[PDB]
RNA sequence: GCUAAACCUAGCCCCAAACCCACUCCACCUUACUACCAGACAACCUUAGCCAAACCAUUUACCCAAAUAAAGUAUAGGCGAUA
């Protein structure tokens, strides 16, 4: 026989039914968005025409993605949307040679980062492409607030964008709690990114991660009819009088 | 017996749902 | 042996029935009606096959081209593995080259 | 009880009877038997009617159904419609001859008119007290449904309570006041069974 | 050549797996040093038996009783036959506030209970 | 040569066939000698003017690269300026 | 960071259709790695 | 010398070798399972 | 004359349509189907090759989501096979 559905779209009839259909509705728009990642090991075109050197014609290119893989131990630092590079190459760059494996890893530093927002340092796992972003941006929670999830490729970045938008949200008075006037400056620098707090506490959520915090949101205790039938019984007196 | 009444063209503009997934990304664009 | 010994039942067919009488009504629709619908338009069946014609390895690659994701993984692993075979059949098999 | 197979052939001995199982071995599988679907409802013949036989060698007799087959809609009408066939044969004794129902559809019979007694078609239809009963095309009249001894081979009337049997006083005396306690404790303070050590919590997982 | 159909029970196995496989009876205590077996009184179970002296029950029922509908019943019938005449009677007398539900029957936990409704912590 | 193909279900072309020859529309292939840019020194001006020359295939040829291309390459082509378009037609030709 | 290409070159796929990608194009020939810039 | 009596009967190593925890102890294991249940095996394992 | 022979159903195949399925009690990841004791072990990572090129070594179609058409065209390729 035939499904009903194609197979590729069996995930996305999944957040329409069950506890994914009740996730906010900001959260799932995230999911659904797959913008394209900044180009990091392939260089674009940079046009939508080229005119072909051979024949002299105008002939349309377009940007095809290299593959990367990221390994696990990645999401533990920022490694500015670099990965390895799984790939085969001809020896001595002739076609007519063997094709054998090739992987390209970057080389990997650990570097201390200060958070302004965060108040705090961490030793992170960074490439020499990070500190190129990060000095771009002017500061680390410049560059983690502006670089989009898709261009971070990193778990742990995610989770520090959450924690800054929570404190901009929230106007978090935790952030020195004994100099009120150095507290101001640090979110007036950062007011540009703050968004409501709803929206910040489910930003770099996973899918499986939401859906546990959505299940303890909506867990509760049964109410039991004792109360309920009460209700109902006190109600129903009360109109019983009104007709006498 | 008598024949079926015959298969016409459905008279005005069919307009595709577009929250339904099986609906072909072609008919919700602007060209259509 | 091999072969029965008694009569099968009689074949009783209505020749008159509503599907053999009403049988090819409406065939020439786009000549009788302002060619508002092509007679390909009333052949009901597989979505691949509607108004077209082909050989095995042609209806093969074109129900894999149309309904090859709704297919099933057992269903689809048997149609992949005869295209290939009929790829070296027709194009590496046969009198004529 | 038994769980039959999905193609079994019901006939005139029971299911699960001795010869049943001579003429159904579990590993039998015949040709099904195409029955007409009748629904519950539609269903119009019961033990006791009298039909009138439309088919067969005793053609325009009248009798009274015996029994009533569902899975293959029969009817068997008392004394009529029979064969005859030898009972209680052994090696030296040839048997006794004892006519034998066959089974008749119910496309084969025809309820009859109370008033007068001939063969008519019935339809279902409900009282002004709102009961399902049987009437009459032609006549318009309701046909009672016959009194059949009942299958568990009890008569209410002729019944005497034994040493073991609940009396109607005592059995439907009402002796439960509702209250928010379990069996349970209802059973302690029935029996004055004391108990002080309180239930430690446990882990459930 | 093992029999992978057949249940595996108790019987099967060496020494050390047919002492160690039960049958399903419930452990009423448990062992200490020297393979000396603890019974606990109270981990084994107590016969409720009443007195069925004076009993006007018996095993059956006779054939004439008139028959009567099956209405299982509910929480909404125990609450009405059981807690509705207490609230009332005292909604007419003017006394009734959501404090006094325990008086009532309502149990807002059942902890502290030696019979607990959920999760259950007594046999049938 | 591929006569079903995997993905379209159509015959496909030989593309070595079609940058060595030019089919004329009347039917007739054009190619040119082999070896006429090959070792001009140890060659007669004769021998090299022969070589030179635009010849045509018989019919075996001929009809061999009909086989190996599709209809796409035997339609009949108005090119501006084509330097084989007298070439396209036979004239005066019997049986 | 290190920038490859593809030896063999990707057929176009169109607007809004991904790249079918062959064995082939896994292929890759070193084009700068931006450590020695 | 004969040979044919290579299966030596033991529960013990039957059970270890190739029981249900030995099964679910790897993910190639799980498979196995997952095969047997797909294709309505009795016996899913020893 | 035996041995046998004969049968018409059980069901199934290909499509359409429509997006399926889990739990009475009890038992079941330890030696599964085992009432009742200190865990902290935890997933990711290019398919290859037969085969075709009449050897083989680069290379050799494999649904990627609109039927048709552009078109087996542009283009790629021991510029060979073929793609
Ligand atoms: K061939
Ligand atoms: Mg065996
Ligand atoms: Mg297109
Ligand atoms: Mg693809
Ligand atoms: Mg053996
Ligand atoms: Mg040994
Ligand atoms: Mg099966
Ligand atoms: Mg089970
Ligand atoms: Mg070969
Ligand atoms: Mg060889
Ligand atoms: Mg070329
Ligand atoms: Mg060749």
């Amino acid at each position: 026989p035939l499904h009903k559905y194609p197979v590729w779209l069996w995930k996305r009839l999944q957040l329409r039914e069950g506890i994914c259909s009740r996730l906010p509705g900001h959260y799932l728009r995230s999911l659904e968005e797959e913008r394209t990642p900044t180009p990091v090991h392939y260089r674009p075109h940079g046009a939508k025409f080229k005119i072909n050197p051979k024949n002299g014609q105008r002939e349309r290119v377009e940007d095809v993605p290299i593959p990367i893989y990221f390994p696990p131990e990645s999401q533990r630092g920022l490694w500015g949307g670099e990965g390895w590079i799984l790939g085969q190459i001809y020896a001595n760059n002739d076609k007519l040679s063997k094709r054998l494996k090739k992987v390209w890893k970057p080389q990997l530093f650990e570097r201390e980062f200060y958070s302004e927002i965060l108040d705090k340092k961490f030793t992170v796992t960074v490439t020499m492409r990070t500190l190129d972003l990060i000095d771009e941006a002017y500061g680390l929670d410049f560059y983690i607030l502006k670089t989009p999830k898709e261009d971070l490729c990193s778990k742990f970045g995610m989770d520090l964008k959450r924690g800054m938008l929570l404190r901009l949200a929230r106007q978090d008075p935790q952030l020195h709690p004994e100099d009120p006037e150095r507290r101001a400056a640090i979110y007036d620098k950062y007011k540009e990114f703050a968004i409501p707090e709803e929206e910040a506490e489910w930003v770099g959520l996973t899918l499986e991660e939401a859906i546990e915090k959505q299940r303890l949101l909506e867990e509760k205790d049964p109410v039991p009819l004792f109360k309920i039938y009460v209700a109902e019984l006190i109600q129903q007196l009360q109109q019983q009088a009104l007709s006498e | 017996y008598r024949a079926r009444p015959p298969p016409r063209r459905r008279p005005g503009p069919r307009w595709p749902d577009p929250e339904d997934l099986l609906t072909p990304r072609w008919q919700l664009g602007p060209r259509y | 042996i091999g072969i029965r010994l008694t009569l099968p039942p009689p074949k009783v067919v209505d020749r008159w029935n509503e599907k053999r009488a009403m049988f090819g009504v409406y065939d020439n629709i786009g000549i009788l009606g302002n060619f508002e619908k092509h007679p390909k338009e009333l052949i009901r069946g597989p979505i691949w096959l509607r108004g077209w014609k082909g050989n095995e390895l042609q209806r093969c690659i074109r129900k894999r081209k149309m309904v090859g994701s709704r297919m099933f993984a057992d269903d689809l692993h048997n149609l992949n593995k005869r295209i290939r075979y009929l790829y070296k059949h027709f194009n590496r098999h046969g009198k004529f080259r | 009880k038994v769980t039959l197979p999905p193609h079994y052939r019901y006939g005139m001995s029971p299911p699960g009877s001795v010869a049943d199982k001579r003429k159904n071995p579990p590993w039998i599988r015949r040709r099904p038997v195409v029955v007409e679907p009748i629904s519950d409802e539609d269903w119009y013949l019961f033990c006791g009617d009298t039909v009138e036989i439309l088919e067969g060698k005793d053609a325009g007799k009248q009798g009274k159904v015996v029994q009533v087959i569902r899975q293959r809609n029969w009817v068997v009408v008392g004394g009529l419609n029979t064969h005859y066939r030898y009972i209680g044969k052994t090696m030296d004794y040839r048997g006794t001859m004892i006519p034998s129902e066959a089974p008749l559809l119910h496309r084969q019979v025809k309820l009859v008119d109370p008033m007068d007694r001939k063969p008519t078609e019935i339809e279902w239809r409900f009282t002004e007290a709102g009961e399902r009963v049987r009437v009459s095309t032609r006549s318009g009249r309701i046909i009672p449904k016959p009194e059949f001894p009942r299958a568990d081979g009890i008569v209410p009337e002729t019944w005497i309570d034994g040493p073991k049997d609940t009396s109607v006083e005592d059995a439907l005396e009402r002796t439960y006041v509702p209250c928010l306690k379990t069996l349970q404790e209802e059973v302690m303070e029935a029996m004055g069974i004391k108990e002080t050590r309180k239930y430690k919590k446990v882990y459930w997982y | 050549g093992a029999d992978r159909m057949s249940k595996w029970t108790s019987k099967r196995g060496p020494r050390s797996f047919r002492g160690r496989k039960g049958r399903g009876a419930k452990g009423i205590g448990f062992l200490t040093s020297g393979w000396r077996f603890v019974q606990i009184k109270e981990m084994v179970p107590e016969f409720v038996v009443p007195d069925l002296t004076g009993f006007k029950l018996k095993p059956y029922v006779s054939y004439l009783a008139p028959e009567s509908e099956e209405t299982p019943l509910t929480a909404a019938q125990l609450f009405s036959e059981a807690v509705a005449p207490a609230i009332e009677k005292d909604f007419k007398d003017g006394t009734f506030d959501p404090d006094n539900l325990e008086k009532y029957g309502f149990e807002p936990t059942q902890e502290g209970k030696l019979f607990q409704l959920y999760p259950r912590n007594f046999l049938r | 040569l591929t006569y079903f193909s995997a993905r379209k279900g159509k015959r496909k072309t030989v593309k070595a066939v079609i940058d060595r020859f030019l089919r004329l529309h009347c039917g007739l292939w054009v190619r040119r000698k082999a070896g006429y840019k090959k070792k001009l020194w140890k060659k007669t001006p004769a021998r090299k003017k022969r070589l030179r020359e635009f010849v045509f295939c018989n019919k075996t040829q001929s009809k061999l690269l009909d086989k190996m291309t599709t209809s796409f390459w035997k339609r009949r082509n108005w090119y501006v300026d084509d330097p084989y378009q007298k070439y396209h037609d036979r004239t005066n030709l019997k049986v | 960071t290190v920038i490859v290409e593809r030896w063999w070159k990707v057929p176009l796929a169109g607007e809004g259709r991904k790249p079918r990608l062959h064995r082939r194009h896994r292929v890759y020939k070193l084009v700068e790695d931006t450590k020695h810039r | 010398k004969a040979r044919g009596n290579e299966y030596q009967p033991s529960n013990i190593k039957r059970k270890n070798k190739h029981g249900w925890v030995r099964r679910l102890s790897t993910p190639a294991g799980v498979q196995v399972i997952l095969r047997r249940m797909l294709k309505g095996r009795k016996s899913l394992s020893h």
